[PDB]
């Protein structure tokens, strides 16, 4: 999918960083359901700055 | 295990608790009830006489005190009856606790009546 | 429950209130709600809650039912 | 071997770590991402256990911290003396103590606040102070403002020395761990040098400066005309003119003919009748005795020579059949855990402050203090509050020890272990006795309210109906009044007027009279017992179940301060020992508010007042009114808040403003106490959206306060509000009717 | 409760100053909150708290008792609103131990296991005591002041 | 000295200096212009 | 008994398993994530609902959820 | 690996006896019994309060709830590096083994386990509460 270092936008509506911009770390090329690893500069309520997303949940914008 | 203590595991305390009528293991529940009632009604007759609302009116302090004590003994016997009705569905059975509550009623009213004479 | 509540208000006013005395001078006579039977009372309380014009201890109503009933035709 | 052990130059003095907030914590030095960080930065700033595991570095940190505290206190004392010298009416007050109000604060004439500078007398305008510094200064023999100014400069110099000592003993020459662990030497030096030499040098100052100057002040001579103290030291013939013992010098001291020093080392007792304070000769003998006693006490523990006791040997020697190993292991605990020491010292320091309050109201030690009713009320109340806070702190740091420092593989079948091992029995018995006390103590008040309301006063618990006389306290009172005749032959009077006896009055006001004890005093004392027992229940339960309970078996791993363990198992909110400190704080407030109300009403009703017989401030209403809640509500609160509610347009208007403000802050606390941070976080989410819409969302993410910070903010504003309310009430009342 | 307390303090005090005659008292004292606390709460609760006293009682003693009754229920609701569950659950566990170990009373045993109140139940019970004490306090004060002074 | 000015650039120090400046400015205005209600 | 569910966003970090104070969860073989590990809740009858598992989960949103259901003697954490 | 059995004649750790021990739940409902084999004699903290010396060899303690046995298991497993196991005992004498019910501890994957209570969807893909109204009981929409 998207490449390393590119900026994407999250469309998972029950996420902390929905409708916000992060940075792709890696995309796993196996049959994993959520391969897109996106870091965010701000943390959520659990103090986490990294989440895994699917292909149709990220838009390179 | 349980904490070993000279209050919970004293010999003379264990014999004294074995001699009290809640523990004799072989007397009738009616006899346990009448002995516990003759103790408790006789002791409950006191403060209603000495401290109640009619305590300073002569010739009627002991009457109203014993009458309120008898009413309280009747309330306690009703409490025993509903406890046995809710609990079990020789002393620890429905028939045994009903006999125990009736014996407590009889013994408590007899203790109040004996405290009125005394 | 609502109609039983209203019937109870009417019954305790009719039996324990001063409604037939209130309607003659409604400026100077206090409306009585219901009589007091409290065996925990003492004689100063029985004397002080016997306000007027009552036989024994009564409560003075603030619920305003005498004005409403006298306006809609109760006498 | 006890010796000086110091490491050279541990920490460089540099401004680098000032420019890096949260340097002390590995978690907090990463920087701020959300707003929670800030609060964490201030909450854990002085929690040195969470900084390092090394006991030495922690010990050094607390040492320099203590130096910082002492320097701050010296700045405070310097300020009080300077304000007493430059912005006060102290000399005028010295000329006429009975008709001039002590004032040492003046406000500037802006926005109308000038009205607070009231007519305190002496041709002065300011705020009347109730700290009692004027009486302390007159008792010390100070007569001029110059001496106070010099004391201010001296205290400022000492503050600079304390801050230098802090910087020096942290950054240049910081003591080693085994220096701090010399507890035997520390006790010897503090019992001899601190308490002993302290009271010795103070008795020196008293005998040489206080006694002659205050004897002349009681004689009536103008303060400016009294000889300066250095002339009292220099020419001993004047000292022989007041007390002929001084003619013989120190010859009766060394020859053991001490009886000739009975001119200035007395045992009179009672109060100075023209002055209303304890005799300074009694206080001088007292401090000499105290000095000799403590210097004897300070030579008990072995240091660098064979003689002397050993603390671990005395502890390990007291073992019985009921307790097993007894006091074994306690020495190791109290020489390696700062929190255990802090808990013990806080408990005894708070208790000591409460004892100070009672002994200073009952036996007024300063001249013209007993008749300055505002000062007496203020001092008692203040030191009682300080006491209570330090006791709650003791329970807090006890629990902190229990979670962080407790280690049973050096502490195995011990006093502490058995306490932890029968804690259920302890807490259940305390529980029952608290319910018993509550039922019978409070139930008498409710009973009285009901009987009084039902028109049956003859059925109440009172002095005329069903009496409940404090026979034991009355017997102890009578015994202590009869004590000078038989069991204390060399005493001229009793130690306090409140035992019984005559009446000492100064300037038309009652200094002290015999305090009678009836059914109302019985009822309030059992209320006090109840509230104290409940407070002990909460705090002690907090410390005994800090590690584990049947509900949370592994509570120790969750820490000392944590919100809960989730809504499961029915709900585990406020299971942490910190939350037990939080509830103990509320209950301590309850207890001490009833205590200071007892003191205030009782003093204004049965003790204080003018002498014509004695007309009391409230006419003696205590004995009949303090048996119902309505009586406290009407005759105390409602009646005595007249002064505060009508203080507007005068110099006491600030007490009305702080009355309203304190009520406001108290109510403001309820928002934090009654709610929870989930709601507030979601509200903040909406507000954050609004800020995002206008490109004003901060980079540091707005977060609702934590659960424990919500509780902390709650209890802090609650305490501030309530205490300040009673403060404004008390001060306005007693200054206006005093 | 706060908002209706504001509207009823306001209604009651403006009508008390109307019924007495001096509306100038409300016009002068309602512009500052000390005037509220002095001239509506302190002033109009003199005959209320004198309903019973060590000199006797009168007809307003029931409203004085209900006034204190409401202050007490309010204060008791503060306990459920401030203190939360796990303290009470540990306390009840110690009580369960104390009942099961006491001789001659452990022959009587509960059928329902005693636990503490739940969190939602705590909020409801605290708000209930809070509101009942609020209503009884203000109803006692309002009825007693308006009936005693007119 | 760079680190001391960085510390003086921190949030509570600047809030203290700025509120001292703002409060002092208001105090001097209310001194030289006593009690302004209008204009 | 409470309701504990596992969702397919699990990355098999095992954090939830090592957080439960009651041993309710365990890790099973799976092929949906790189770790080839998924949580599972075969013993929800002993679950008290403390929600330590939800605290330990790193994913956004949660992959383990505890719905407080009917209470029993085991779910109330009663030792009596 | 096979399921072990309870030896009732296993020596208990050295402990003077607490007030936080068993209650009538042990006699009427159940009590849980923990067992481990120690390498040396060493003091541990009892989860019901107090210190106790374990014996060299097998040990045996009985607790009132499961969380006490997990707390002692976690303590003996992280601090002492031991492998305990605790059972479930009924007043009839019925013994129910668990933890590790697989034999391998649940904090690492083992073949043969069957996944229970696994929804194969996201949490945002749950249905609305209108879709599960008027069933036989209360239902959260995550139940389906
Ligand atoms: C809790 C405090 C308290 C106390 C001490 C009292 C006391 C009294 N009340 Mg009051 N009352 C109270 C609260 C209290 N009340 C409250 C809160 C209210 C409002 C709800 C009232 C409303 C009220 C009314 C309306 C009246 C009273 C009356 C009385 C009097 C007689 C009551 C009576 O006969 O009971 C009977 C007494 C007992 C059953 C005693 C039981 C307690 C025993 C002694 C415990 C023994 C424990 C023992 C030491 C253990 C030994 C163990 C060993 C054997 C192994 C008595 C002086 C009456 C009165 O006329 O007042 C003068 C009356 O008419 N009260
Ligand atoms: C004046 C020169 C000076 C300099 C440059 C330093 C520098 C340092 N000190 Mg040292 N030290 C000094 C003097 C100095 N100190 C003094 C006078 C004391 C005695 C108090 C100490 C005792 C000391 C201790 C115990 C420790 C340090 C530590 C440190 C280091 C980090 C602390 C920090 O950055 O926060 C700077 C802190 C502040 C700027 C706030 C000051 C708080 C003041 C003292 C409290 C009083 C304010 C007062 C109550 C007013 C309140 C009014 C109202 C709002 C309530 C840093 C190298 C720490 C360290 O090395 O950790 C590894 C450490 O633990 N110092
Ligand atoms: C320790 C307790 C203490 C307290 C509560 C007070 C309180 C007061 N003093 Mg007193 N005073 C004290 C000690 C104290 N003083 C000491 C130790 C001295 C000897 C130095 C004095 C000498 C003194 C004089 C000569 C006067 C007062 C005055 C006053 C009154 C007004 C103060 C004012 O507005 O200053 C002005 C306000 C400021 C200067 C605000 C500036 C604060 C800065 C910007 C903070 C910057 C933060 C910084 C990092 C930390 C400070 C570092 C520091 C080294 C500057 C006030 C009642 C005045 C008075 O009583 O009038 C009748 C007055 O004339 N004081
Ligand atoms: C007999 C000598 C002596 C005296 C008078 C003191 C006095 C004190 N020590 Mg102790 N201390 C001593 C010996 C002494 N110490 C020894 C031998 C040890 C090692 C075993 C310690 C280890 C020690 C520790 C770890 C701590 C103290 C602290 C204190 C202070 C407690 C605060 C207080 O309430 O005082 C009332 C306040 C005063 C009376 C102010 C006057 C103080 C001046 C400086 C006179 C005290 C004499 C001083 C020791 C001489 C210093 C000379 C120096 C230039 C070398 C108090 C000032 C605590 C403290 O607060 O440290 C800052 C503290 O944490 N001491
Ligand atoms: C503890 C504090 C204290 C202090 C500081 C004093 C001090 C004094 N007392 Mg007092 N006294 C005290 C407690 C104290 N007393 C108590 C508790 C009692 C009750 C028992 C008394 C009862 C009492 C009586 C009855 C009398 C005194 C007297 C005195 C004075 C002379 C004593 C003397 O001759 O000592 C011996 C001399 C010394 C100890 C000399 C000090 C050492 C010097 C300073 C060393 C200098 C060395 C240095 C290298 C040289 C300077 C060099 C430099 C210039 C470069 C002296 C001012 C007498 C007096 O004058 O009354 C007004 C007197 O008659 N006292
Ligand atoms: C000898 C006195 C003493 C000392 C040295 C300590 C020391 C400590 N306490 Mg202890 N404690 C004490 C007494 C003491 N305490 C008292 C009297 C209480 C009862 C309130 C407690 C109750 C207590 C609790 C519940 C806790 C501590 C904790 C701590 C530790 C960290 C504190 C910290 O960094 O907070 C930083 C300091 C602050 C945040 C100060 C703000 C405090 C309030 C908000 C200010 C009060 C308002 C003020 C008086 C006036 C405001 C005026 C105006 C602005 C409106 C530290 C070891 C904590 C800990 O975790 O220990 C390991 C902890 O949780 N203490
Ligand atoms: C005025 C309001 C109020 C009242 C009545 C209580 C009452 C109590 N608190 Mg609570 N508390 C309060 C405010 C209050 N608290 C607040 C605001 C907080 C938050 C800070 C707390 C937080 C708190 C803690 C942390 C603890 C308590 C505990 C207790 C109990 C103490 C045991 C006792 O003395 O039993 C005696 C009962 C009473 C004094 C209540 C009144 C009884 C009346 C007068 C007589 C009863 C007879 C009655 C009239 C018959 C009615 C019949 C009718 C139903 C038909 C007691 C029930 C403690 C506890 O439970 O341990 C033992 C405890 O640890 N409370
Ligand atoms: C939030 C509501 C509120 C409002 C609208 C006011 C308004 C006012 N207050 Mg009040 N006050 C308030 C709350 C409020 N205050 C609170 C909460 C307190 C307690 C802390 C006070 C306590 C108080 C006092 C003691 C005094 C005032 C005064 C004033 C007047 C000041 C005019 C001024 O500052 O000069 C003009 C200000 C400036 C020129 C500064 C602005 C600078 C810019 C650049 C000007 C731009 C203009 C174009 C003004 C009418 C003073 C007064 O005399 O009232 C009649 C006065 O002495 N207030
Ligand atoms: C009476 C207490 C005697 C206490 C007493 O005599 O202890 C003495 C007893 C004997 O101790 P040993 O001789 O073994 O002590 C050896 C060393 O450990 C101490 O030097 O110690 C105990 O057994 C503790 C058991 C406390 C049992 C509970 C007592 C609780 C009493 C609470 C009521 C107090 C009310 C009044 C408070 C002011
Ligand atoms: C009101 C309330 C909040 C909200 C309160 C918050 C978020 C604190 C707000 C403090 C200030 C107002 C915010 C920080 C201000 C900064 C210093 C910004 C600078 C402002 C300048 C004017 C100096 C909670 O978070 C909470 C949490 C748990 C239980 C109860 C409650 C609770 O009752
Ligand atoms: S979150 Fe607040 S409420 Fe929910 S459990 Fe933890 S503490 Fe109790
Ligand atoms: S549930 Fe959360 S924590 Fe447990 S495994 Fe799946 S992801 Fe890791
Ligand atoms: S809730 Fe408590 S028990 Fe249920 S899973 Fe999360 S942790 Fe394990």
């Amino acid at each position: 999918g998207p490449k390393r270092g590119s900026l994407v936008k999250i469309l998972r509506p029950e996420s902390y960083w929905f409708n916000q911009v992060g940075k792709v770390v890696s995309v796993d090329q196996s049959g994993v359901r959520y391969p897109v690893v996106v870091r965010f500069e701000n943390q959520n309520y659990a103090g986490v700055t990294t989440n895994n997303y699917a292909l149709d949940e990220v838009v390179a914008a | 295990g349980m904490l070993e203590t000279p209050v919970t595991s004293a010999p003379i305390v264990a014999t004294y608790l074995s001699n009290l009528p809640a523990y004799r293991t072989g007397v009738a529940p009616v006899l346990r009830g009448v002995e516990i009632g003759l103790a408790h009604g006789f002791l409950l007759a006191g403060p209603f006489i000495k401290l109640g609302p009619l305590r300073n009116v002569p010739e009627t302090a002991e009457i109203a005190g014993s009458l309120s004590a008898a009413g309280l003994v009747l309330i306690l016997a009703l409490c025993l009856s509903i406890y046995g009705s809710a609990q079990f569905q020789p002393l620890f059975s429905a028939d045994g606790w009903s006999e125990f509550a009736a014996g407590f009623l009889v013994g408590g009213e007899a203790g109040v009546a004996w405290a009125y004479v005394c | 429950i609502i109609f039983l509540w209203t019937s109870g208000n009417l019954f305790h006013v009719a039996w324990q209130g001063n409604f037939e005395q209130w309607v003659t001078d409604p400026v100077h006579i206090r409306p009585i709600a219901h009589a007091i039977w409290d065996p925990h009372f003492g004689q100063p309380a029985v004397e002080a809650f016997t306000r007027g014009g009552a036989s024994g201890p009564v409560n003075i109503s603030t619920s305003g039912v005498y004005q409403w009933w006298y306006t809609i035709g109760m006498r | 071997k006890v010796k000086i052990a110091v490491d050279r130059n541990p920490v460089e003095t540099s401004f680098e770590k000032w420019a890096k907030p949260g340097h002390f914590s590995r978690t907090l030095s990463k920087g701020p991402n959300t707003t929670t960080w800030i609060w964490n930065l201030h909450a854990d700033a002085h929690d040195f256990d969470s900084h390092t595991s090394d006991l030495e570095e922690i010990s050094r940190k607390v040492f320099s911290a203590h130096f910082g505290q002492l320097g701050i206190i010296f700045i405070w004392l310097s300020g009080m003396y300077f304000h007493g010298a430059r912005f006060s009416n102290y000399e005028a007050w010295l000329s006429d103590p009975t008709h001039i109000k002590p004032s040492a604060q003046v406000v500037w004439p802006i926005v109308g606040q000038e009205i607070l500078n009231g007519d305190v007398g002496g041709g002065f305008q300011g705020i009347q102070i109730t700290s009692g510094f004027f009486q302390l200064w007159r008792a010390s023999g100070i007569t001029s403002e110059l001496q106070l100014y010099t004391t201010a400069i001296g205290g400022l110099v000492m503050a600079a020395a304390m801050f230098f000592a802090g910087w020096f003993h942290y950054h240049k020459a910081a003591p080693k761990l085994e220096w701090f662990q010399n507890v035997e030497s520390m006790l010897n030096h503090h019992l001899g040098g601190l308490l002993g030499l302290g009271s010795l040098a103070w008795a020196g100052h008293q005998i040489h400066v206080s006694l002659p100057v205050n004897k002349l002040l009681d004689a009536g001579v103008d303060p400016k005309e009294i000889p300066l103290p250095h002339d009292l030291l220099l020419n001993r013939a004047i000292m022989a003119d007041l007390y002929p013992s001084f003619a013989k010098g120190i010859a009766p001291f060394f020859t053991l003919n001490w009886s000739e020093y009975s001119d200035f080392l007395t045992f009179k007792g009672g109060l100075n009748p023209v002055t209303g304070g304890l005799w300074l000769s009694d206080t001088a003998h007292h401090h000499v005795a105290i000095a000799v006693l403590f210097l004897v006490a300070g030579h008990m523990y072995r240091t660098n020579w064979g003689i002397g006791h050993s603390m671990k040997e005395i502890l390990e020697a007291h073992r019985g059949p009921f307790t097993g190993e007894g006091h074994v292991g306690l020495y190791e605990i109290l020489t390696t855990s700062w929190h255990a020491q802090l808990a013990i010292n806080l408990a005894l320091f708070g208790s000591l402050s409460i004892i100070v309050a009672h002994h200073m109201y009952a036996m007024p030690p300063y001249p013209y203090l007993a008749t300055d009713y505002g000062t007496q009320l203020s001092l008692f109340t203040h030191h009682t509050w300080i006491g209570g806070f330090c006791i709650v702190g003791a329970g807090a740091h006890a629990a902190i020890f229990m979670v962080r420092d407790y280690d049973p593989t050096n502490n195995y079948n011990n006093l502490l272990d058995r306490v932890i091992r029968h804690r259920d029995a302890i807490i259940s018995h305390l529980n029952w006795v608290c319910i018993f006390l509550g039922f019978h103590s409070f139930g008498l008040y409710i009973h009285n309210d009901t009987m009084s309301a039902l028109g049956r006063p003859q059925d109440m618990f009172s002095d005329t109906a069903i009496q409940l006389q404090p026979v034991f306290a009355q017997w102890i009172q009578n015994t202590h009044f009869l004590a000078p005749q038989l069991t204390a032959p060399n005493a001229l009077a009793a130690t306090s007027l409140t035992w019984g006896g005559d009446l000492v009055a100064v300037g038309g006001k009652v200094a002290m009279m015999p305090i009678s004890l009836g059914t109302s005093d019985f009822m309030v004392h059992h209320i006090h017992a109840f509230t104290i027992h409940v407070t002990v229940l909460i705090l002690l339960k907090g410390v005994l179940f800090a590690r584990s309970s049947r509900l949370i078996p592994d509570k120790a791993n969750l820490g000392f301060r944590f919100p809960c363990d989730g809504p499961g198992r029915g709900g585990t909110c406020q299971v942490s020992a910190w939350d037990h400190v939080f509830l103990g704080l509320f209950w301590m407030y309850n207890s001490l508010s009833i205590v200071i109300f007892h003191f205030s009403w009782k003093m204004q009703s049965d003790v204080w007042g003018t002498v014509t017989g004695v007309s009391h401030i409230t006419g003696g209403n205590f004995a009949q009114s303090a048996n119902t809640i309505n009586g406290w509500l009407r005759d105390f609160l409602w009646a005595q808040s007249s002064q505060v509610i009508q203080s507007y347009g005068s110099a006491l208007s600030a007490y009305g403003l702080i009355f309203l403000g304190a009520h406001f802050v108290w109510a403001f606390s309820l928002m934090f106490l009654f709610s929870g941070r989930g709601y507030w976080q979601e509200l903040i989410e909406s507000i954050v959206w609004a800020h995002n819409k206008l490109k004003v969302a901060p980079a540091i993410q707005p977060r609702a306060l934590s659960i424990t910070q919500g509780r902390a903010v709650g209890v802090a504003h609650y305490l501030l509000g309530g205490i300040a309310t009673t403060w404004s009430f008390f001060l306005a009342r007693i200054i206006s009717v005093g | 409760l706060n908002t209706i307390g504001w509207v009823t303090f306001y209604w009651h005090w403006k009508h008390l100053t109307l019924w007495q005659g001096n509306v100038a008292q409300f016009d002068e004292s309602s512009t500052y909150l000390m005037g509220w606390l002095r001239d509506y709460l302190w002033l109009n609760s003199s005959q209320l708290i004198n309903g019973y006293n060590p000199f006797g009682m009168n007809s307003l003693s029931v409203w004085a008792w209900t006034f204190l009754f409401g202050h007490l229920i309010y204060a008791t609701g503060f306990m459920f609103l401030i203190s939360w569950r796990g303290y009470w659950q540990e306390l009840i566990e110690t009580l369960v131990w104390a009942h099961e170990k006491t001789p001659l009373a452990n022959l009587v045993y509960w059928k329902d296991k005693p636990v503490a109140l739940s969190i939602v139940q705590a909020r409801l019970v605290g708000l209930a005591h809070f509101s009942v004490g609020y209503i009884f306090t203000y109803a006692a004060f309002l009825i007693a002041s308006t009936s005693g002074r007119f | 000295m760079k680190d001391f000015t960085t510390y003086l650039s921190t949030a509570p120090v600047i809030a203290t200096i700025w509120f001292t400046f703002t409060a002092g400015l208001l105090i001097e205005i209310n001194r030289y212009f006593p009690d302004p209600l209008v204009f | 008994a409470h309701i504990v569910k596992i969702y397919d966003t699990c990355i098999g970090c095992t954090q939830c398993v090592r957080a439960c104070p009651l041993d309710v969860l365990e890790m099973v073989p799976w092929d949906g994530c790189k770790a080839s590990q998924m949580a599972s809740a075969p013993r929800t009858e002993d679950c008290v609902g403390c929600k330590r598992c939800e605290t330990a989960c790193p994913t956004d949103f949660l992959s383990v959820r505890v719905y407080l259901g009917s209470e029993s003697t085991r779910s109330m954490g009663l030792s009596y | 690996w096979t399921v072990p059995t309870l030896n009732p004649d296993t020596p208990s750790p050295i402990f003077g006896g607490s007030t936080g021990g068993l209650l009538r739940k042990a006699q009427t409902e159940e009590f849980y019994v923990i067992t481990w084999e120690a390498k040396k004699e060493q003091i541990f903290e009892m989860p019901t309060g107090g210190a106790a010396i374990m014996r060299q060899g097998p040990n045996l303690l009985k607790f009132g709830k499961k969380e006490q046995c997990l707390a002692l298991t976690t303590q003996l497993r992280n601090k002492f590096k031991l492998t305990p196991c605790f059972y479930r005992v009924f007043p009839d004498g019925k013994v129910q083994y668990l933890h590790p019910a697989d034999g391998v501890y649940p904090e690492k994957v083992n073949a043969g386990r069957v996944g229970a209570n696994q929804n194969m969807r996201r949490i945002g893909q749950n249905v609305n509460p209108i879709k599960v109204k008027f069933s036989g009981r209360m239902m959260s929409p995550a139940e389906i």
